[PDB]
C-alpha cells in the first residue's frame, strides 16, 4: 500500500572472482564489524560469472578501485513497501525502467536508478501511497536454466554472527551446480542465501529459517546491464508464484520453494 | 571426545563423560538400563576425567578443564570444588590417581617456556607437592601399580 | 642440552603499515584457517614501523609481491633448544662472539633461535662445543642502539585452536582495524599459539579464553636496536644474559624487542 523510498543510495559494483582477494578486507569490515564501518546497506552475491556488490555511499568509499572492478553508473535509490511481481516490478518494466530486486530474509528490495526516479514515482503513483525519507516519512507528489541446488534461506542474530565468522570468511572467500551464495546486511538485519551442502558446514541451532527444512530451488536469467529481471517477473507474476528476486551484475535469479518448482519450470518455458 | 568411565567400587554405577557430566546407574537401554543419578554442567571444556580411588567420598570426578584447572567435582566434604591451579595456565592432557595412595592426583600438562608439565598434586588453589618434567608435555600417566 | 635444528625454511618479511589490507586475505588463511593452509611456521609481530612476519616457504607462497613489502634475501633455519633453560648466554652470545645474526622469536611454548642458511656451518661449529646439535630431517633426528622503555604493560598469552575461531573477530579487529607504544605478537608454530599484547587489548577478549600465569603476571618491554635486516639482538640479550635476567625476545625486522616481568623491569633497565 506504502512504498517507502529507503534513505540509503547504493551503488552497484562487480568484483571479479580473482580479484576477491584484494577486497577481502572491506568486504570483513563490512560483514563482521559493524562497529567499524558506517555502512547501513550492504549487499554480496557470491555468482560463478562474478561477484555483485551492492553498499551505500558510505560503505563504497572503502573499496579501492582497481582492473577487478566494475562499477556501474548512477546511484540506485531503495524501494520497500509496507506479491509485489505484479504491482512494483512489472509496471515499472512496463515503462522500460531497469529494476535490480535484492529479496531479503525480512523484505523484498526494489532499487532504481535515481535519473529514472521521476518515472518510477509516475508508474506507481496510481497504486502505492509513495513516502520519501529524509528520519520521518515524508508524503512524495534469454535462456532459462535452474540448477539442481536445493537453496535455504537464513537469518542470522547478529550477537551470533561473530561464532560463525570464521566458517563463512572460509566459505566466502576460500572456496547444475551454480555455486550460488547471497549475503546481505540492511538495517541490521542479516539474510543469507546458501546451498544445502554449505549448510552442513554451519552449525544448525544457529542458523533460523522455515522450521521444516523447506529447501528451495533456482532459476537464472541472462549473460554487463547497466532490467532482464522483468522476463522472470512478469511471467511469475501471471503465474502468481512468491520468489526471491536477486538480481546481480549480470545474472538475476529467482528462488521458489521445491514444492513449486515444476510450476515456475513449466510457466517460464512457455 | 566422550568418554565412559567405570568407578572403582559401585559396581553399578558408571560416568559417560561428555560437554556434561552424567552418572549413570545400570539397572537408555545399555542391554539392562541405565538410570541418570546425577549430572555436573559447572565444569565447562572438560578433557580429562580420572575417578577418586578411596572410598570415601565416593563419586568424586577430577574433571581436568582446559585451562590446566582440576576442578574436583562430586559427581570428607573439603575435598569438594577443589580449584587446583597450576603456575601457568595450558592444556591438562592426562590425570591419575596414585593406586597405592589415592591422594595425588598426578597431572599432565602442556607444553610452557619454564614451568613444570607434569605436577603431582596433593589432594589433603594450592602448590604441587612435587613438579617433574620441564618444558614439556606429558601426553599420558601411569602410575606403576607395584 | 640438546639443541633441535627444526624443518622450517623461514624467509622473513616486512609488510608496511599502510599496506596491511592487499595482504589481509592470505594473512587472515594463515592465522584462523589452518585447514586451507600447508604452513607449519607463522609469526606476525605488530611495531609501529611496519609489520613483521616469519612464515615458511610453503606459506611464503601464498604472500603475493607487492611495492608494500620488504623479504629478507636469505633463507632462515629455525634452532630449538631442548630440556633432554637460559639460552641467551649459550646461544645467542656465542653467536654474537662469532658476528652470527640471529632473530629470536620467543612462544609461550618454547623459544626459537633463527639463524640464516648461509651461516649454519658457523652455527655448528658455534654451539657445537656446548650443545649436541641434531637436525630433523624426515620427521626423525639427524646428528650433524639507544634502548626504550614504553610504559605499557604486556602478557603473553595462548590458546586452544578449537577456541580460536570464538575469539576470531575482536582478533581481527585488534590486528587488522586499528612512552607508549603498540605492540602485538601473533605466533602460530606446530599448532601451538602464542599471543603477546598489551594489558589494555585483553580488556576487548573474553577472560575464559586466554590462558597465562593463573594470576594476571603482566610483563613489560625494552625495544631496542635500529636499521632492519643481529646486534640489534646481541646488544641486549647479551647484557641481559651477562646479568642472568629470564627475558621474553621478539625480534622483528628492523627493530629488537625483549619482554621482562614487571617487577624486573627497573632491573633490566638498569642493566642496560
Amino acid at each position: 500500500m506504502e512504498l517507502h523510498i529507503l534513505e540509503h543510495r547504493v551503488r552497484v559494483l562487480s568484483v571479479a572472482r580473482p580479484g576477491l582477494w584484494l577486497y577481502t578486507h572491506p568486504l570483513i569490515k563490512l560483514l563482521f564489524l559493524p562497529r567499524r564501518s558506517r555502512c547501513k546497506f550492504f549487499s554480496l552475491t557470491e555468482t560463478p560469472e562474478d561477484y555483485t556488490l551492492m553498499v551505500d555511499e558510505e560503505g563504497f568509499k572503502e573499496l579501492p578501485p582497481s582492473e577487478f572492478l566494475q562499477v556501474a553508473e548512477a546511484t540506485w535509490l531503495v524501494l520497500n513497501v509496507s506479491k509485489i511481481a505484479r504491482s512494483v516490478i512489472a509496471p515499472l518494466a512496463e515503462h522500460h525502467v531497469a529494476v535490480l530486486m535484492l529479496s531479503t530474509y525480512q523484505t523484498d528490495f526494489i532499487l532504481v536508478r535515481e535519473q529514472d526516479l521521476s518515472v518510477v514515482i509516475h508508474t506507481l503513483a496510481q497504486e502505492f501511497d509513495i513516502y520519501r525519507e529524509v528520519g520521518e516519512p515524508v508524503p512524495v507528489t534469454h535462456p532459462i536454466q535452474s540448477p539442481q541446488n536445493r537453496f535455504c534461506v537464513l537469518t542470522l542474530d547478529p550477537e551470533t554472527l561473530p561464532a560463525i565468522a570464521t566458517t563463512l570468511i572460509d566459505v566466502l572467500f576460500y572456496s547444475s551446480s551454480i555455486t550460488f551464495f547471497a549475503f546481505s546486511l540492511i538495517e541490521g538485519y542479516i539474510s543469507i542465501v546458501m546451498d544445502a551442502e554449505t549448510q552442513k558446514k554451519f552449525p544448525s541451532d544457529l542458523l533460523l529459517t522455515s522450521s521444516s527444512g523447506e529447501l528451495w530451488r533456482m532459476v537464472r536469467i541472462g549473460g554487463l546491464g547497466f532490467g532482464i529481471v522483468a522476463q522472470i517477473a512478469g511471467p511469475l507474476a501471471a503465474a502468481d508464484i512468491s520468489a526471491y528476486y536477486i538480481s546481480t551484475f549480470n545474472f538475476a535469479h529467482a528462488l521458489v520453494p521445491e514444492d513449486g518448482i515444476g510450476s515456475v519450470i513449466e510457466v517460464l518455458q512457455r | 571426545k566422550p568418554d565412559i568411565l567405570w568407578a572403582p567400587h559401585h559396581v553399578d554405577r558408571f560416568v559417560v563423560c561428555d560437554s556434561e557430566l552424567s552418572l549413570y546407574h545400570v539397572e537408555l537401554r545399555l542391554s539392562s538400563a541405565a538410570t541418570l543419578l546425577s549430572i555436573n554442567s559447572d565444569t565447562p571444556y572438560m578433557k580429562c576425567v580420572a575417578w577418586y580411588l578411596n572410598y570415601d567420598p565416593e563419586c568424586l570426578l577430577a574433571v581436568g578443564q582446559a585451562n590446566g584447572r582440576v576442578v574436583l567435582t562430586s559427581l570428607f566434604k573439603d575435598l569438594i570444588g577443589k580449584e587446583f591451579v597450576p603456575k601457568h595456565a595450558r592444556q591438562c592432557n592426562t590425570l591419575a590417581w596414585n593406586p597405592l595412595d589415592s591422594n595425588w592426583l598426578a597431572a599432565g600438562l602442556d607444553k610452557h617456556r619454564a614451568d613444570f608439565s607434569v605436577l603431582i598434586w596433593d589432594i589433603c588453589v594450592t602448590k604441587p607437592l612435587y613438579e617433574l618434567g620441564q618444558n614439556d608435555a606429558c601426553l599420558s600417566l601411569c602410575w606403576l601399580p607395584r
